[PDB]
């Protein structure tokens, strides 16, 4: 059983943020919703669908209507950009979607660039290869990596970093492909794919330059 | 309103074990159901336990069967998680949750949680860095400019500093934060954007440091 949620949702000041998350006969389960702020533990925002805690800000509401759970926010500020994770009981097993990242808008959105570097022949001659996607000058902070084998996806081997701060205030990250010299020379290409508010950017590199 | 504290959090090798244990305040222990909860940096939650006050109904997620087991002493007002073969994968912070629900009406929720304990299961010691040269190329970041840079790859711990031609280019450097991967180990790349026209005159050396491992690479960076 899975609960799916969007990776990022953003929002201008004062304006009204909705999350949802979606799961089979989810209109059967109570839902519940979690905030968490960078460092700092969960703490319970909405549960039984629409209860709210004491002490959680009225702006705060909760539905379970045609099978998603959505938490929503009207009048939203600052201190709600957060992680926000639904969850629901399945069957004694307890599940959590994947987490939305709310940011809360303070500068126009910025794409990122993405840079593909392939693996230096002398790591090739050292038995190694690394993949190096580097992605910057993105804001929101909140970017989906996925590399390819050709047009397949990849199993294993990717390492890619949490985003963090530039001086500018936007975004930084980085991921690393680590294959064999023989995984490297028998695809025809690797690709990093990078998704950024609904638009992809793919980077891809050959081993016959 | 009420608190959970765990402890028992540290540095284990793979194939290692470690106990952790949670105790309550403000609330009866004996009177809730208690729950294990776990984040891996940077990602999400996953539920890992759960065990009645009465200790007689007991589930584990998949990830942690056969490995784990939760267990709870009432007159102690504490919750363990024993953990054994221990792998990577298990590297996480720890939460002790409480679920205060009804039971009959299978209406959950995790209210309060701990503070958290951190689980490092790792065999890394110092090793300095392998420098690979990536080099230049105009398509990503050009109009008259080419990208070049060094990886600088497994290396722990941190910091590694790099700098280029001795400090001397500085403009156009963008050195990204290092990973922390699966294997324990760190790496990082630090990239320089430079005119192309340059690039058959100009030598390019990152000047990497790892004083933790004492090494020093400096690495030219050639045109392919």
């Amino acid at each position: 059983y899975e609960l799916t949620q969007p990776p990022s949702v953003s929002v201008s000041p004062g304006q009204t943020a909705s999350i949802t998350c979606s799961g089979d006969k989810l209109g059967d389960k109570y839902a519940c919703w979690y905030q968490q702020k960078p460092g700092q533990s969960p703490v319970v925002v909405i549960y039984q669908d629409t209860k709210r805690p004491s002490g959680i800000p009225e702006r705060f509401s909760g539905s379970n209507s045609g099978n998603t759970a959505t938490l929503t926010i009207s009048g939203t500020q600052a201190m709600d950009e957060a992680d926000y994770y639904c969850q629901a009981w399945d069957s004694s097993t307890v599940v959590f979607g994947g987490g939305t990242k709310l940011t809360v808008l303070g500068q126009p959105k910025a794409a990122p660039s993405v840079t593909l570097f392939p693996p230096s022949s002398e790591e090739l001659q050292a038995n190694k290869a690394t993949l190096v996607c580097l992605i910057s000058d993105f804001y929101p902070g909140a970017v989906t990596v996925a590399w390819k084998a050709d047009s397949s996806p990849v199993k294993a081997g990717v390492e890619t970093t949490t985003p963090s701060k530039q001086s500018n205030n936007k975004y930084a990250a980085s991921s690393y492909l680590s294959l064999t010299p023989e995984q490297w020379k028998s695809h025809r290409s690797y690709s990093c794919q990078v998704t950024h508010e609904g638009s992809t950017v793919e980077k891809t590199v050959a081993p016959t330059e | 309103e009420v608190q959970l504290q765990e402890s028992g959090g540290g540095l284990v090798k793979p194939g290692g074990s470690l106990r952790l244990s949670c105790a309550a305040s403000g609330f009866t222990f004996s009177s809730y159901s208690m729950n294990w909860v776990r984040q891996a940096p940077g990602k999400g939650l996953e539920w890992v336990s759960s065990i009645t006050s009465s200790s007689s109904y007991i589930y584990y997620a998949d990830s942690v069967k056969g490995r784990f087991t939760i267990s709870r002493d009432n007159a102690k007002n504490s919750l363990y998680l024993q953990m054994n073969s221990l792998r990577a994968e298990d590297t996480a912070v720890y939460y002790c949750a409480r679920d205060p629900g009804i039971a009959a009406a299978d209406n959950h929720w995790f209210d309060p949680w701990g503070q958290g304990t951190l689980v490092t299961v790792s065999s890394a010691s110092t090793k300095g860095p392998s420098v690979f040269p990536l080099a230049p190329s105009s398509s990503s970041k050009s109009g008259g400019t080419a990208a070049l840079g060094c990886l600088v790859k497994d290396y722990f711990p941190e910091p590694v500093t790099v700098s280029w031609n001795s400090g001397a280019l500085t403009s156009g450097v963008h050195t990204f934060p290092a990973v922390l991967q699966s294997s324990g180990l760190y790496s990082l790349s630090s990239v320089v954007t430079v005119p192309s026209s340059s690039l058959g005159t100009q030598t390019y050396i990152c000047n990497v440091n790892h004083k933790p491992s004492n090494t020093k690479v400096d690495k030219r960076v050639e045109p392919k």
